[PDB]
C-alpha cells in the first residue's frame, strides 16, 4: 500500500471509480450483474450532464 | 466487517426438508425478523406502542409465534460455509421451524457445500429489501443450482446409502420367491410390501407404457412388455414420463444415477430434473433403511492362497539373498528385483482377493452350479461406489502393499498383514510415515491454495462483459490432444461450450458444414465428429477485438443455463475461482 | 496370587498372551523429580540452587577489601495449603532464606579481615512450591509449565545443499551452539572458500579469525598443511616421493624408481606400480621442473646475505624465481601436495583473499563489523574479543554441551571448561575440510541423540541465576560507594527483581499454560507433552516440513500417534510409557539383556545412539520356558534396516507392546485394527471427553486406565491404614492398625473431599467413596472416586447398545440417532460450573458498599435477595436477575430546590446513590451452589460476611475434635487401667472421673506421682487444644490483600446440568465422531426377537474407507461381555445356590488360551463371591492389551458360552412398521463419549445490538451479543453470483452507515423495504487517517 | 471530523519518500540514499551553492 499511495501521489493520478473494488470500498453498485445497468444508465447520463 | 444477522449454526442431516427449503431452529428465529415481528404487531393492531411490542415479544406469546409463522412463511433465508472456495459454498433455501437448536441442511447440497456432519459452524443471512429476496430467489437458489460453473458437470452426484440402495434393489440373487409371476408394474410393490415375492425377484414380464417426443414438442405414448426385476418396476413408477425404460434397467450404479439425471435434466428440464432427484433420494433413504445392508467380521472373506504366496515369496527372498551372498548380483539390482517380486506377489494377492469377493457364489438351483455377483456388504458398497475403493478394500482384507516411505525411499521388506488379523508392533510404527505427510501436506498447503486464489480474484477481478460481439475472424485453433500412448481427450467439450469460425470446412473440397457464427449446442459436435475433423477455428478471449472486458460472442455458457451468456456477467469473477477451487493437489514433488 | 482388595470386588479378565515382566513406573516422575532436585540441599554444587549460588555469588569490591559470602538457605514453611489458596486466591509459594556473611577487610593487610555482618539472614522472594501431582496453583490456578525439546550444545556438520545451492553443488558447514553466548558459524562458498559468520551476521574470511589469535602465517601453513622437503640440490631436483603417503596420479615424464624406471612416462597409474615402489626403498628421484610452477611454497624463505621477502608464503613458483632463489636463498624449500583427488586446500586460496596480515589489523575487522563505528583504540578490541568467546563469565556453555563437543571430535575426556580454546577451534576447521574432502558422515538434526529436553527445574535455575546476576550488580556497586560502614547486609539486596522476574516467568511465558481438567487422562498426559516452541528450538510453527517428521529413532521415546492435527502438528509430542530421562538432557528406554540365547531379567535403559549399535529384538517375539527362541530367524533391529537374525545376533529385546504407544493411545483397544489417522484423532478427541453424574466403567479396556487413574492423583487412596471407622459423603477417618503406627500419635488420619468444585474447564469435579462402613482397608488404595473414575479405574463414558443400520437417511455421513431411553436413562448428562466476581472500587465521591438499596427497582426483584445484598445458597436464576446490590456514590449539590423538595416528600436516596448492581448475562440460566466474600483489613462492615467465617470456623473444630477426643480416651483408658488392683472399681470413674478419683495413687505415693503425671499430661493436651484452635481460628478470620481500589470481593458459584440434544459433538473412541441429528422415541426403533431395542443407530458405510476393524471388534467383545453379565443377572434373580454361580464364574474366567492363572473358591470367601457377581452383574469386564489383544476365533469362543451366535448377525424388526428386516445386522455395544463440543454453546444470532467506536462496527465473537464476521472468498462468489444490489444492502444496511440503520429500521416497522446506500463511515475513516500524512485526498463532483 | 495541526517550525522530511525502493528526493538531487540519509542527522554538513 504505501509505495502504491506514494507513487499515485507523485504521479497525481485519479480513480474515477472503475474497478470492482473501487465500488466495494466506496459501496455503491459494481457494474456487474444487476447493477450493471445501472452503471449503464449512470455513464450515459454522465456524457450530458 | 462485522456481520449483524448472523452466527454459528451446526449442521444436521435433512432426510425430509426438500432442496427449496431449510430448517431454522426456533429459538434463533424471533431475534433476526424481530422488526418483521413488530411491524406486523403494530399493522395487526397488536401494539399500540413498541414498548408494548417489545414486552410481548420478550414474553414469547403464542400469538407472537403465529406472526412469526405467517411472516417468515414467505422469507427465504440464505445459508453460507465459513471455509468457502466457489460460487456454491453460498446458497439460499426456505427457512422452516424445527424445535431443535441445529440448522437441517439437505443431504445433496452436502457436496457443494463440502460438509460432513462433523462439528462446523455455518454462517445465515437474511436479505431484508424486497429486491434482494428476489435475487436470492432467481439465481442463489439451489434449484436452480444444478449444474457446475466450473467445467459442465453436475454438482449434485447422489451417493452413499441412496445409490447402495438403488443398486441393491435392482439386483437378483438367482430367483426370489415368485420367479414366473406377471403383473403391470403398480402391483410390484402391492405384492412386494404384503406378501407373495422379494425384490430380488428376476424374470418377471411388465407392461411399461414409455413416452417419447419423437415428434415436435409432443410426446408419444409406447407400450412394452420387456422382462425387468422388481426394484427397477417399482421405481418406474417414479421416474417421469419422458424418460425411457433402458436408463432404469441396469445396475444402476453411481454412473448410471448420474446420466440418468443428465438425461432427465436436458430431455425434460429444471423443475423435472429436481424433482425426480428429490424422489430419488427419498427412495434412496427408504430402501437403504429398508435393505439392511450389514457388515461383520464375517461379511468379509479373506483369501486362503494368500498363506500359500507369502510362502513363495518368503521362498523367493531366501533365493535372491543367497544370490545376493554368492556375490554374482550387486545390491541395488538386489533391492530393485526384491520390490519387482514383492510387487508381483501383492498383485497376485490382490487378485486372489477380488477373485474371492467378486461373482462367485453358488445359489440353489436346477443347475445347482449358479455363479451371481455375492452380496457381501464391501463389494456391494465398491460396486455401487457408495464409500470406498478396491483399493481401500485391499487394506482391509489382503495385504497393505509396501507403504514404506521414510523419505523417498522404500523399505525393503513390505507389511503383510490385513485389520483383521491384527498387525505388528514395528509394522505399525512404519505404516504411520505416509500419513502424518499427509496431514501436514494438507495443513502447509491449504493456506497456500488460500494464497493463489487469493492472487488469482486480485488479479482477474477486473473482467467484465459489456459488449455483444467483436466482429473478428481472429481466433485460437482447437485440436484434439494428441500425445503419449493415445489420446488424453478427444475433439468432444473442447468445443463443446465454443462458438466456431468461419473457418470451418467439409473435408471436401467447395463444401461446408455450418457457417461463421454458429454455436455448438448438442449435436453439431456429432456433426462435425462424423466428418472427423481435428482442426476448429474458435474465437478466445483473446481473438475477441473489444479493448474492454470479453464480448459474450466468443465465450459460449459454461453455466448451469441453456442459453449464451448475458451482459453484465463477470466471466473474472466467475472464473480465477474455478481454476484454484480444487486444492488437492500435491507439495514436495 | 493377587489380593488386591480395593478391586477384588470387580477383577477385569484380560487376554495378555505376553508375560508382564516390569510394572510401570510412577508415570508422573519427570514432571517432579526436577522440581524435587532443584530444592534438594546437596553436599556439592552441582545442579539446582547450590549450583545457582556458587556460579556468581562471591561478591567483591573495586578494591574494597571487602567480600559477600553465605553459609547455606534454608526453604520457609508456607503460610497456607493448596485448598486455602485456591479458595483465596494467592498463589501457593514458599519463602526463601539463606544466611549470609559480610566480611570487611582493613588495608594494609593482606586478606586481614577485622570484622564480619554474618548473623542475620534476608528475604529474597518466594519460590513457587509444587503439589503432588506435578501442579502449581499460582494466582489460584493449578498452573503447569511443559518441557522443551531444544537442540542440545555441541557443534554439528550438516550439509545443507541440494535445491537451496542453486549452483549444482554440494555445501558442507559447521555451526557451535553453545547454552548462552553468541553463536559461530562456519559456511562453505561454492568457490571452495570457508567462511565466518557470527550471529548469522554478514561474512568474514576463513583465517582472519586464526590470525587473530596470535597466529603466524607460517604456524598456520605447517599445522594445517603437510609440508615436503622438496629438496632440490645441486640442480637435481630429485623429489622424495611416497607411494604409500601419495599416489593416485599419472606420471606426464622423466620419472624414476630408484635407478630403473617403474611407471612410464605418459602411462596410467596402477596399483601394481605403487606396490612395487613401496616394496624398495625409494630416495628422492629427479623430476621435471613441470611440477614447480603449479606446486605454492610453504614457508617465506631469505636469502642467506640480505633478508629481502622474496619467496613469500602462499605464492606458486616461477621459472625465473626458481634460479636465483635456489643460487641465493637455499636448495631445499618447502612446499605443498595440493592433491585434488582425496584433498583440497580451501584456505590458501582464501589467505589471499585476507585484507589484513598482521594481528592488529586483524583484531579491528570483526569490531568494524558488530560494531560500524567507533574505532577501537588497540584496547576496546582485544577486551571485547576476549569477552566474546574466550571469556569465562560470559559464555559458561555447558557440561554437556563440552560432552557433545569432545564425543563429536572422538576425545576420551569428559571434563572440561565452559570456555572454548585454539585447539578446538583448528580441529573444528580440520574436520570440516575432512568432511568436505571425504571423512565421515553429515549429523542428523531429527535425530534424538542430537536433541534433548529440558525440565522445569532447569528453566527455574536459570531463570534464577539471571535475576540474581542483576541483583549482584547493585549490591557490587553499593560496596564500592561508601564501603566505610558497618551496616547490615540489605544495602541493596531487593527482592523485588528477583520475585517480579520469577513471577513473570511462571505466571506469563509461552511453556507455562492452563491446565487441563476435563479428563484425569488428559491431566497425565499434558503434564507429559513435550514440545519445540518456546525460548529456543524454533520460534515459530513455520520454516520447516522435515523438522516435524517421526524419524526412525523414535521408536521407545516418543509416541509417533499422539500430536494434534493443526498447524502445530509434528512439534507437539508426548513421552511413551516406559521412556524416561537420560543423565544430562537425553532419553532413555529400557530393554532387556539377552545373553546366549537364554533372556536376563535384568533392565538397562539405552540412548538413542546406544540402540544404533546392538541388536534389539522386537516384542511380538515367542520365547522359551528357559528364555530360547523357538524359531531361529527373529525380525532384528541394528541400525535402522529390520531384518531377520539368528538367535546368536541379537542382543536385546523390548519389554512389552506398549513400549511404543503413550499412555493417551494405549487405551485404545485393539490398535493393530485401525489406521493411523484414525488412531490419531480418536487420541485426540478422547482428552475432550466429559465425566457425567453416574460414571459407568468400561467393558473392554486395556487395564492401563487403572494405573493412569490412581497415578494422576485425582481419586483419594488412603495411606497406612487398616480399618476405617466413620464414613460420610465428603469425609472419610481411617483407623490405621498398630503395625504401621508409629509412636507419638493419634493414630488416625481424615481425608475431606472435593464436593462440586470449580475446574478449568468449568466442569465439575466430584468424588464419590468406596467403602461403606467397618471395611478392612490396605495401604495404596483408592477410597473416593473422581471424575470419570470407577472403582479406582478410568471410566470415561458409557456402553451403549448400537447398531449398523442405515435409517432412512438420519445417518447420512457421520450423523448419529440416540434413545429416548438414554436421554429418559439421564445418561451422558453434563454438569457445568459458571462464576461471576464483583468488587467495590471506592472512588473520590466515597465507598461503595452492599446493602441491597437499590433505587428505580421492583420488590419482586429484591424479594429474593437478602439484607446484606448476596443471594441466598441454593437458588435458581435465569435472565438478568439481580445477584449482589451495589451501588455508586454521588457528588453532592447546591440547596437545588427541585431534589430538596424531592427529598423532602421521598427521602433515603436523595439520588445519593445510582443502581450499579451485578446481574446475570442474558441467556444464561441455572442455579447457585455457594457465595464467597473477602473483605482487606480495616474493614469490618460484615453484614453479612460472618456466616461463612462461623461455618468454616465450625468444621475446623469439628475436625481438629476427633484427635483431641481420642487421646483424651485413651489417657482415660490407661487411668482406668491403672487404678485396677487398688481398690477402686471402674464404676466410679465410668459415674464420674473424679480427677482420676483425686489422683489418690498411694502405692508409696509413686502410683500417685503417677496419676499426677497424668494429670499434668492431661493438662498439657489441653493446652496444646487450645493453642491450636486459637491458631486456627486467627487464620480464619486474619483478612485478605487485596488490590488499593478495590475494597471487597464477592464471588458466587453457578451450577448448570446440561442434557443431551441433537447438535451436540458425540464421539468414539476409534476415530468416529458424530453429531446428534434426532432423538428417536422408544417405539420406532429397531427391536431384537426378545423386544430389547437399540440404543445408538449408527452408520455402517464408514467403515472400509476409513478402517475402523476396531470398532467391531469391540462391539462384538461387548456381546461377549453383556451376554456374560445377563447370564449372571438372571442366575441371580433366580435366587440360586453359590456353588454353581462360582462354578460358572470360574468357567468364565478361565476360557481362552493361556494368559493368567486365577482361580476362586481357594481365595475367595463365601461371601466375597456374592458381592463380586453383584459387581459384574450388568458386564464382563475384560481388558485386552494393546498389540497383545484377543483373536477372532477367541471371540467367537467367547460369544458361545451366552449363548450368542459366532457370526454376531442377529435379525431385526422395525420399531415402525415391524417388518422382519433381510441382511441379519451386527449389532453391539460400543464405549461412547461426550465431548465438550456441544452446540449449547454454539448458537449465537443478533438482530440489533451494540457497534464500536472505531469504524462503528459490531463486537463481533459473541462479546457480549456480538456477529459474525463476513469473508472475502464470499464476496467473490456473491460477485459470481452478480447480485449487486445485495451487496449494497450489505455494505450499507447493516455496516457502519449511522444514518442508514435507523431508517431501515423504520422502513421495516411500516413495512416500507427501501434502501438508500449513503456511504459507509469506514471510508471516512481511511479519508482522515490518509489525510494524517503528509497525502492530500478528496473526492470530486 | 475535526483535524488538528502542529506548527513545527524546525523544517522536516516524510520518511514514506526517499526511504521505500525508489528514492524521490534521491532521484529528483540525483545524489545518493547514503549522502542524504547521512545529512538529514547533522553529521555531514552538505554544501547548498
Amino acid at each position: 500500500t504505501t509505495r502504491v499511495l506514494t507513487e499515485a501521489a507523485v504521479a497525481g493520478k485519479r480513480d474515477e471509480l472503475r474497478g470492482l473494488k473501487e465500488n466495494v470500498i466506496v459501496g455503491r453498485l459494481i457494474p456487474a450483474g444487476t447493477g450493471y445497468a445501472y452503471h449503464q444508465d449512470r455513464m450515459r447520463r454522465r456524457a450530458a450532464g | 466487517k462485522r456481520v449483524d444477522y448472523s452466527g454459528r449454526s451446526v449442521i444436521t442431516v435433512g432426510p425430509y426438508l426438500r432442496l427449496h427449503q431449510c430448517g431454522l431452529p426456533k429459538k434463533m428465529a424471533l431475534e433476526l425478523f424481530k422488526p418483521f415481528i413488530y411491524g406486523k404487531l403494530e399493522l395487526r393492531g397488536l401494539a399500540t406502542t413498541i414498548k408494548a411490542a417489545k414486552k410481548m415479544v420478550e414474553r414469547e406469546e403464542a400469538v407472537v409465534w403465529d406472526i412469526l409463522d405467517e411472516v417468515i412463511r414467505e422469507h427465504p433465508v440464505l445459508l453460507n460455509r465459513a471455509p468457502t472456495l466457489h460460487r456454491l459454498g453460498i446458497q439460499a433455501f426456505e427457512p422452516v421451524l424445527i424445535e431443535g437448536k441445529a440448522i437441517q441442511l439437505h443431504p445433496l447440497v452436502c457436496a457443494a457445500y463440502n460438509a460432513d456432519f462433523d462439528g462446523d459452524q455455518m454462517a445465515v443471512h437474511v436479505p431484508l429489501t424486497l429486491e434482494a429476496q428476489l435475487e436470492a430467489r432467481a439465481l442463489m437458489m439451489s434449484t436452480n443450482n444444478i449444474l457446475s460453473p466450473a467445467n459442465g458437470e453436475p454438482i449434485i452426484v447422489p451417493s452413499q446409502d441412496v445409490v447402495l440402495g438403488l443398486y441393491y434393489m435392482t439386483r437378483d440373487c438367482v430367483n426370489a420367491k415368485g420367479e414366473g409371476m406377471v403383473l403391470t408394474g403398480p402391483k410390484e410393490a402391492e405384492r412386494l410390501y404384503r406378501s407373495g415375492l422379494a425384490s430380488l425377484h428376476a424374470r418377471v414380464k411388465v407392461r411399461i407404457t414409455e413416452y417419447e417426443k419423437d415428434a415436435n414438442g409432443e410426446l408419444v405414448a409406447k407400450t412394452s412388455l420387456k422382462d425387468t426385476t422388481v426394484g427397477r418396476a417399482i421405481l418406474w413408477m417414479i421416474v417421469p414420463k419422458g424418460l425411457p425404460y433402458s436408463i432404469v434397467n441396469q445396475a444402476l450404479g453411481k454412473k448410471a444415477i448420474s446420466k440418468m439425471l443428465n438425461t432427465c435434466y436436458r430431455i425434460l428440464g429444471l423443475k423435472p430434473t429436481v424433482i425426480f432427484a428429490d424422489q430419488i433420494m427419498y427412495t434412496g433413504f427408504a430402501y437403504a433403511a429398508r435393505s439392511g445392508a450389514s457388515v461383520g467380521i464375517d461379511d468379509m472373506v479373506i483369501p486362503e492362497k494368500k498363506h500359500e504366496i507369502i510362502s513363495e515369496a518368503e521362498a523367493e527372498v531366501a533365493e535372491i539373498q543367497e544370490q545376493f551372498q554368492s556375490g554374482l548380483v550387486t545390491a541395488g539390482e538386489r533391492y530393485n528385483k526384491v520390490i519387482d517380486i514383492w510387487a508381483a506377489a501383492n498383485d497376485r494377492v490382490s487378485k486372489a482377493m477380488m477373485d474371492n469377493l467378486q461373482t462367485e457364489t453358488v445359489i440353489n438351483r436346477d443347475g445347482q452350479e449358479e455363479k451371481q455377483v455375492s452380496f457381501n456388504s464391501i463389494y456391494m458398497m465398491a460396486d455401487s461406489g457408495a464409500r470406498g475403493s478396491a483399493a481401500q478394500i485391499r487394506q482391509l482384507a489382503g495385504m497393505r502393499g509396501l507403504m514404506a516411505k521414510p523419505d523417498g525411499s522404500i523399505i525393503e521388506t513390505p507389511i503383510t498383514a490385513n485389520f483383521r488379523e491384527g498387525l505388528n508392533v514395528l509394522q505399525y510404527f512404519i505404516s504411520t510415515h505416509g500419513a502424518r505427510k499427509g496431514l501436514a501436506d494438507t495443513a502447509l498447503k491449504t493456506a497456500n491454495s488460500g494464497y493463489l486464489t487469493r492472487r488469482l480474484v486480485d488479479v482477474a477481478q477486473d473482467l467484465v462483459v459489456t459488449e455483444d460481439d467483436c466482429g473478428t475472424h481472429e481466433g485460437i485453433m482447437m485440436t484434439p490432444v494428441i500425445e503419449g500412448g493415445d489420446v488424453k481427450e478427444p475433439l468432444r467439450d473442447r468445443v463443446l461450450g465454443r462458438v466456431t469460425a468461419e473457418d470451418v470446412l467439409k473435408p471436401g473440397t467447395a463444401d461446408i458444414l455450418v457457417p461463421r457464427n454458429t454455436l455448438l449446442h448438442e449435436q453439431w459436435c456429432d456433426l462435425l465428429e462424423e466428418n472427423s475433423v481435428d482442426a476448429v477455428k474458435v474465437r478466445s478471449v483473446v481473438s475477441c477485438d473489444t479493448d474492454f472486458g470479453v464480448c459474450a460472442h466468443c465465450y459460449g455458457r459454461d453455466l448451469a443455463r441453456g442459453h449464451i451468456i448475458n451482459k453484465g456477467e463477470a466471466i473474472g469473477v466467475i472464473a480465477a475461482q474455478s481454476i484454484g477451487e480444487p486444492g488437492t493437489q500435491l507439495t514436495m514433488r | 496370587m493377587v489380593y488386591s482388595y480395593t478391586e477384588k470386588k470387580r477383577i477385569r479378565k484380560d487376554f495378555g498372551k505376553r508375560p508382564q515382566v516390569l510394572d510401570v513406573p510412577y508415570l508422573l516422575s519427570i514432571q517432579l523429580d526436577s522440581f524435587q532436585k532443584f530444592i534438594e540441599q546437596d553436599p556439592e554444587g552441582q545442579y539446582g540452587l547450590e549450583a545457582a549460588f556458587r556460579s556468581v555469588f562471591p561478591i567483591q569490591s573495586y578494591s574494597g577489601n571487602s567480600e559477600l559470602q553465605y553459609v547455606s538457605y534454608r526453604l520457609g514453611e508456607p503460610v497456607f495449603d493448596v485448598q486455602e489458596c485456591q479458595i483465596r486466591g494467592v498463589t501457593y509459594s514458599a519463602p526463601l532464606r539463606v544466611k549470609l556473611r559480610l566480611v570487611i577487610y582493613e588495608r594494609e593487610a593482606p586478606e586481614g579481615t577485622v570484622k564480619d555482618i554474618k548473623e542475620q539472614e534476608v528475604y529474597m522472594g518466594e519460590i513457587p512450591l509444587m503439589t503432588d501431582n506435578g501442579t502449581f496453583v499460582i494466582n489460584g490456578t493449578e498452573r503447569v509449565i511443559v518441557s522443551q525439546l531444544h537442540r542440545s550444545p555441541g557443534v554439528f556438520f550438516d550439509s545443507d545443499k541440494g535445491k537451496t545451492h542453486s549452483s549444482g553443488k554440494v555445501l558442507y558447514n559447521a555451526r557451535i551452539i553453545p547454552y548462552r553466548g553468541s553463536w559461530l558459524d562456519f559456511e562453505f562458498d561454492p568457490k571452495d572458500n570457508l567462511f565466518v559468520r557470527i550471529d548469522r551476521r554478514r561474512k568474514l574470511p576463513a583465517t582472519i579469525i586464526l590470525r587473530a589469535l596470535n597466529y603466524t602465517t607460517e604456524q598456520i601453513l605447517d599445522l594445517f598443511f603437510e609440508k615436503v622437503i622438496f629438496e632440490i640440490r645441486d640442480n637435481k631436483l630429485q623429489m622424495e616421493l611416497v607411494p604409500e603417503r601419495l599416489r593416485g596420479e599419472t606420471a606426464s615424464f622423466d620419472i624414476e624408481a630408484n635407478g630403473k624406471v617403474y611407471v612410464e612416462k605418459g602411462r596410467r597409474i596402477t596399483a601394481r606400480h605403487i606396490r612395487q615402489l613401496e616394496k624398495d626403498d625409494v630416495k628422492l628421484i629427479e623430476v621435471p621442473v613441470e611440477y614447480i610452477a603449479g606446486k605454492v611454497v610453504a614457508k617465506d624463505y631469505i636469502d642467506e646475505s640480505t633478508g629481502e621477502l622474496i619467496c613469500a608464503a602462499n605464492m606458486e613458483l616461477s621459472l625465473d624465481l626458481l634460479a636465483k632463489l635456489s643460487q641465493s636463498g637455499h636448495k631445499r624449500i618447502e612446499t605443498l601436495f595440493t592433491n585434488d583427488l582425496d584433498h583440497g586446500p580451501y584456505i590458501s586460496e582464501t589467505l589471499r583473499v585476507d585484507p589484513t596480515n598482521d594481528r592488529l589489523s586483524a583484531l579491528v575487522e570483526i569490531y568494524r563489523m558488530m560494531r560500524p563505528g567507533e574505532p577501537p583504540t588497540r584496547e576496546a578490541a582485544e577486551s571485547l574479543f576476549e569477552n566474546l568467546f574466550f571469556s569465562e563469565d560470559r559464555y559458561d556453555l555447558s557440561a554437556v554441551g563440552r560432552m557433545k563437543f569432545n564425543r563429536s571430535l572422538l576425545r576420551e575426556e569428559i571434563e572440561g571448561s565452559g570456555i572454548l580454546s585454539k585447539d578446538d577451534i583448528i580441529d573444528v576447521m580440520k574436520k570440516l575440510i575432512d568432511i568436505r574432502n571425504g571423512k565421515g558422515e553429515v549429523d542428523d538434526i531429527d535425530h534424538l541423540g542430537n536433541r534433548r529436553i529440558r525440565s522445569v527445574g532447569e528453566m527455574a535455575e536459570n531463570q534464577f541465576r539471571v535475576g540474581l546476576v542483576r541483583v549482584e550488580r547493585a549490591v557490587k556497586e553499593r560496596l564500592s560507594l561508601g564501603d566505610l560502614d558497618t551496616l547490615m547486609p540489605q544495602d541493596m539486596i531487593n527482592a523485588k527483581p528477583i520475585s517480579a522476574a520469577v513471577k513473570e516467568f511462571f505466571g506469563s511465558s509461552q511453556l507455562s499454560q492452563f491446565m487441563d481438567q476435563n479428563n484425569p487422562l488428559s491431566e497425565i498426559t499434558h503434564k507429559r507433552r513435550i514440545s519445540a516452541l518456546g525460548p529456543g528450538g524454533l520460534t515459530r510453527e513455520r520454516a520447516g516440513f522435515e523438522v516435524r517428521d517421526v524419524h526412525p529413532t523414535h521408536y521407545g521415546r516418543v509416541c509417533p500417534i499422539e500430536t494434534p492435527e493443526g498447524p502445530n502438528i509434528g512439534l507437539i509430542n508426548s513421552l511413551s510409557v516406559y521412556a524416561q530421562t537420560n543423565e544430562y538432557g537425553f532419553l532413555e528406554t529400557p530393554y532387556r539383556k539377552v545373553t546366549d540365547g537364554v533372556v536376563t531379567d535384568e533392565i538397562h535403559y539405552l540412548s538413542a545412539i546406544e540402540e544404533g549399535n546392538y541388536v534389539i529384538a522386537q516384542a511380538n517375539s515367542n520365547l522359551d520356558e528357559e528364555g530360547h527362541f523357538v524359531e531361529d530367524l527373529v525380525t532384528c533391529r541394528s541400525k535402522g534396516e529390520s531384518s531377520l537374525f539368528s538367535r546368536d545376533q541379537v542382543d536385546y529385546m523390548d519389554v512389552s507392546t506398549q513400549q511404543v504407544v503413550s499412555v493417551g493411545a494405549s487405551l485404545i483397544p485393539f490398535l493393530e485394527h485401525d489406521d493411523a489417522n484414525r488412531a490419531l484423532m480418536g487420541a485426540n478427541m478422547q482428552r475432550q471427553a466429559v465425566p457425567t453424574l453416574r460414571a459407568d466403567k468400561p467393558l473392554v479396556g486395556t487395564g492401563m486406565e487403572r494405573a493412569v487413574a490412581v497415578d494422576s492423583g485425582v481419586t483419594a487412596v488412603a495411606k497406612r491404614g487398616g480399618v476405617v471407622q466413620y464414613v460420610d459423603a465428603s469425609r472419610i477417618v481411617i483407623k490405621v492398625n498398630e503395625d504401621e503406627m508409629y509412636p507419638g500419635e493419634a493414630g488416625i488420619d481424615i481425608y475431606n473431599l472435593t464436593k462440586y468444585t470449580r475446574s478449568n474447564q468449568n466442569t465439575c469435579i466430584n468424588q464419590m467413596p468406596c467403602v461403606s462402613l467397618g471395611e478392612p482397608v490396605e495401604r495404596g488404595d483408592v477410597l473416593a472416586d473422581g471424575p470419570s473414575t470407577d472403582l479406582g479405574e478410568l471410566a470415561l463414558g458409557q456402553n451403549m447398545r448400537v447398531a449398523f443400520m442405515p435409517w432412512n437417511g438420519y445417518n447420512f455421513e457421520d450423523s448419529i440417532l440416540v434413545s429416548e431411553r438414554v436421554v429418559q436413562e439421564d445418561r451422558f448428562t453434563t454438569i457445568h460450573i459458571q462464576e461471576l466476581a464483583c468488587v467495590s472500587r471506592d472512588t473520590k465521591l466515597g465507598p461503595e458498599e452492599i446493602t441491597a438499596d437499590i433505587p428505580n427497582v421492583g420488590e419482586a426483584a429484591l424479594s429474593k435477595l437478602d439484607e446484606s445484598g448476596i443471594v441466598y445458597i441454593g437458588a435458581e436464576v435465569t435472565g438478568g436477575d439481580i445477584l449482589v446490590g451495589k451501588v455508586t456514590p454521588k457528588g453532592e449539590t447546591q440547596l437545588t430546590p427541585e431534589e430538596k423538595l424531592l427529598r423532602a416528600i421521598f427521602g433515603e436516596k436523595a439520588s445519593d446513590v445510582k443502581d450499579s448492581s451485578l446481574r446475570v448475562p442474558n441467556g444464561v440460566s441455572g442455579t447457585v451452589i455457594d457465595v464467597q466474600v473477602f473483605t482487606r483489613d480495616g474493614v469490618e462492615k460484615d453484614k453479612r460476611a460472618l456466616e461463612i467465617e462461623e461455618m468454616q470456623l465450625k468444621q475446623a473444630k469439628k475436625d481438629l475434635s476427633e484427635e483431641l477426643q481420642i487421646l483424651e480416651a485413651g489417657l482415660f483408658s490407661r487411668i482406668r487401667a491403672v487404678l485396677v488392683a487398688g481398690g477402686v472399681e471402674a464404676e466410679k470413674l465410668d459415674k464420674l472421673p473424679r480427677d482420676r478419683w483425686l489422683e489418690l495413687g498411694l502405692t508409696d505415693e509413686e502410683k500417685q506421682n503417677q496419676l499426677e503425671q497424668l494429670a499434668e499430661q492431661y493438662d498439657e493436651l489441653k493446652h496444646e487444644f487450645e493453642k491450636k484452635l486459637e491458631a486456627k481460628r486467627r487464620k480464619i478470620t486474619q483478612g485478605d490483600d487485596l488490590a488499593p481500589g478495590v475494597l471487597k470481593i464477592v464471588k458466587v458459584y453457578l451450577a448448570v446440568k446440561r442434557r443431551i440434544q441433537p447438535g451436540d459433538k458425540m464421539a468414539g473412541r476409534h476415530g468416529n465422531k458424530g453429531v446428534i441429528s434426532k432423538i428417536n422415541p422408544i417405539e420406532d426403533m429397531p427391536y431384537d426377537e426378545n423386544g430389547t431395542p437399540v440404543d445408538i443407530v449408527l452408520n455402517p458405510l464408514g467403515v472400509p474407507s476409513r478402517m475402523n476393524i476396531g470398532q467391531i471388534l469391540e462391539t462384538h467383545l461387548g456381546m461377549a461381555a453383556k451376554g456374560i453379565g445377563d447370564k449372571i443377572n438372571a442366575m441371580l434373580k433366580q435366587q440360586q445356590e453359590v456353588a454353581k454361580l462360582r462354578e460358572f464364574i470360574q468357567r468364565a474366567y478361565d476360557l481362552g488360551a493361556d494368559v493368567r492363572q486365577k482361580v476362586d473358591l481357594s481365595t475367595f470367601s463365601d461371601e466375597e463371591v456374592m458381592r463380586l457377581a453383584e459387581n459384574l452383574r450388568k458386564g464382563m469386564p475384560i481388558a485386552t492389551p494393546v498389540f497383545d489383544g484377543a483373536k477372532e476365533a477367541e471371540i467367537k469362543e467367547l460369544l458361545k458360552l451366552g449363548d450368542l451366535p459366532t457370526s454376531g448377525q442377529i435379525r431385526l424388526y422395525d420399531g415402525r412398521t415391524g417388518e422382519q428386516f433381510e441382511r441379519p445386522v451386527t449389532v453391539g455395544y460400543m464405549y461412547m463419549l461426550k465431548l465438550n463440543h456441544l452446540v449449547d454453546d454454539k448458537m449465537h444470532a443478533r438482530s440489533t445490538g451494540s457497534y464500536s467506536l472505531v469504524t462503528q462496527q459490531p463486537l463481533g465473537g459473541k462479546a457480549q451479543f456480538g456477529g459474525q464476521r463476513f469473508g472475502e472468498m464470499e464476496v467473490w462468489a456473491l460477485e459470481a453470483y452478480g447480485a449487486a444490489y445485495t451487496l449494497q444492502e450489505m455494505l450499507t444496511v447493516k455496516s457502519d452507515d449511522v444514518n442508514g440503520r435507523t431508517k431501515m429500521y423504520k422502513n421495516i416497522v411500516d413495512g416500507n423495504h427501501q434502501m438508500e446506500p449513503g456511504m459507509p463511515e469506514s471510508f471516512n475513516v481511511l479519508l482522515k487517517e490518509i489525510r494524517s500524512l503528509g497525502i492530500n485526498i478528496e473526492l470530486e463532483d | 471530523e475535526r483535524m488538528g495541526h502542529i506548527e513545527l517550525a524546525s523544517p522536516t522530511a516524510h520518511i514514506w519518500f526517499l526511504k521505500s525502493l525508489p528514492s524521490r528526493i534521491g532521484l529528483l538531487l540525483d545524489m545518493p540514499l547514503r549522502d542524504i540519509e547521512r545529512v538529514l542527522y547533522f553529521e555531514s554538513y552538505v554544501v547548498i551553492e
